[PDB]
């Protein structure tokens, strides 16, 4: 239970994908308006949380996240 | 009222897991108030034989 | 357009439905690679799926997208179980078939206007 | 003679480290039924040369309980695998 | 001293003929496709061996009926004897003691 320890987990996911994002570990990558992807390609990125840190990805929130700020914040009230 | 100190904490300090007297160790488990059946895992997907082009 | 739909209504329940089953196929690539005893690299099986969904993105209409769902929904019966004996899966990977020229001058030597 | 030392050396098929350990508990119930014939034989060598004429009914009765005993113990070892599927003696829940 | 040379002939003739069939005329180094085939006329069986209750009670029930035929075994040797009212009335006991163990279990067998 650490708010920074979940900021760890979100911020080594993105470059571990060998595709688009070039080492941009900013929180302000806004995913097809700042960073830039396809509409399909984001759907892969959300799925990594089941085996990395453990999670469900329940609902329409995956259509909503769009930035690693919002990824941490929904993990934030999920756990602590 | 007045008579003595029958306080709440005398129930939790005697609170039943292991009665840690002089230290805290690897406690057991808050043992079940009902009869003791936590580990219910008994299931199998039954055999899928094809008596086909046999 | 006076006809009832299948599942969706207009452009939003459809384009969250197609994103649902992609998470099934992404999970069920590294299972069949050992469930059939087929020896390739696991990243090949993920490349074919992300190839396949980009093929149909020229649609400007609902219930056509919903028709492709039903085909995509059905294949997870056979593929996640064992109904294809190692051979109906490997037809997506055209290993045997010779390469096509696809450039003008190489067609002109061999073949009467394909 | 030496026909008793072997077999009194062979009574050490208990050996208690391998009488309940390690896992696959069927390996431990094995030497519980195999600890017999180190008692069934060690009795039979003594009643037979020294003609007792009556105590040789006792090796017949020595099997009859230990078969019924171990059969009971094998009933419960299904019940540990009926709830799990694996016996695995490093199952422990009820502390001591 | 032939009992014991009445069977070691019979087993060394037995193990002779199996290695002149499994070994010798065999050695399949050619094509011998031992690939994923040979799976007993089927495919991959991802399930293990499941428990079957109705095929366990058949093992235990036999074992408890098997014991007291060995008690029942020296009945022909119990003929040329002394006092025989005892010998008859005790021989009839064990059979009934085997018979009741049916009738209690006979009210619940299952699809055996």
């Amino acid at each position: 239970l650490t708010l920074e320890g979940i900021k760890d987990r979100v911020l080594y996911v993105l470059k571990l994908y060998d595709k688009i994002d070039p080492e941009k570990l900013s929180v302000n990558s806004h995913f097809m308006k700042d960073l830039g992807l396809d509409s399909l390609d984001q759907v892969e990125i959300i799925m990594a949380m089941e085996d990395e840190f453990g999670f469900e990805i329940p609902d329409i929130d995956a259509e909503k996240l769009m930035c690693p700020q919002e990824i941490v914040d929904y993990i934030a009230d999920k756990k602590d | 009222a007045r008579q003595w100190q029958p306080d709440v904490e005398w129930a939790e300090q005697y609170g039943g897991a292991v009665m840690y007297p002089t230290k805290e160790t690897a406690h057991w488990k808050p043992p079940p108030w009902n009869d003791v059946d936590p580990p219910k895992d008994t299931l199998v997907s039954n055999l899928t034989l094809n008596f086909g082009p046999q | 357009t006076s006809v009832k739909p299948i599942f969706s209504r207009d452009m939003n329940e459809a384009k969250r439905r197609v994103r649902e089953l992609y998470r099934a196929w992404y999970r069920e690539v590294p299972n069949t690679v050992h469930l059939f005893q087929l020896d390739i690299s696991v990243k090949q099986g993920r490349d074919k799926v992300r190839e396949m969904f980009k093929k149909n993105a020229h649609i400007t209409d609902p219930r056509v997208v919903d028709l492709l769902v039903i085909k995509g929904k059905m294949e997870l019966e056979e593929t996640i179980k064992v109904w294809k004996q190692r051979t109906h899966v490997m037809r997506f990977f055209h290993e045997t078939e010779a390469p096509r020229p696809k450039d003008f001058l190489s067609k002109f030597y061999v073949g009467h206007d394909p | 003679s030496m026909v008793y030392m072997n077999i009194m050396m062979a009574f050490t098929v208990s050996l208690v480290g391998l009488l309940m350990y390690r896992s696959h508990l069927m390996s431990s119930l094995l030497c519980l039924e195999g600890m017999m014939l180190s008692l069934f034989v060690m009795a039979a060598l003594t009643i037979l040369n020294s003609h007792f004429t009556l105590a040789s009914m006792m090796p017949i009765i020595l099997l009859v309980f230990a078969a019924c005993e171990a059969a009971l113990g094998l009933s419960l070892l299904v019940m540990v695998s009926n709830t799990y599927g694996t016996d695995y003696v490093q199952n422990l829940n009820l502390l001591q | 001293m032939n009992l014991m040379l009445a069977l070691l002939t019979n087993f060394t003739l037995a193990t002779l003929l199996v290695i002149i069939a499994f070994w010798l005329p065999q050695l399949n180094v050619y094509s011998e496709k031992t690939s994923p085939y040979e799976c007993g006329f089927d495919p991959m069986g991802s399930a293990r061996l499941p428990f079957s209750m109705k095929f366990f009670l058949v093992a235990i029930t036999f074992l408890l009926f098997d014991l007291e035929i060995a008690l029942l075994l020296p009945l022909p040797w119990a003929s040329q004897t002394a006092n025989l009212n005892t010998m008859l009335t005790m021989a009839l006991f064990l059979i009934i003691l085997l018979a009741v163990s049916l009738a209690y279990e006979w009210t619940q067998k299952g699809l055996e």
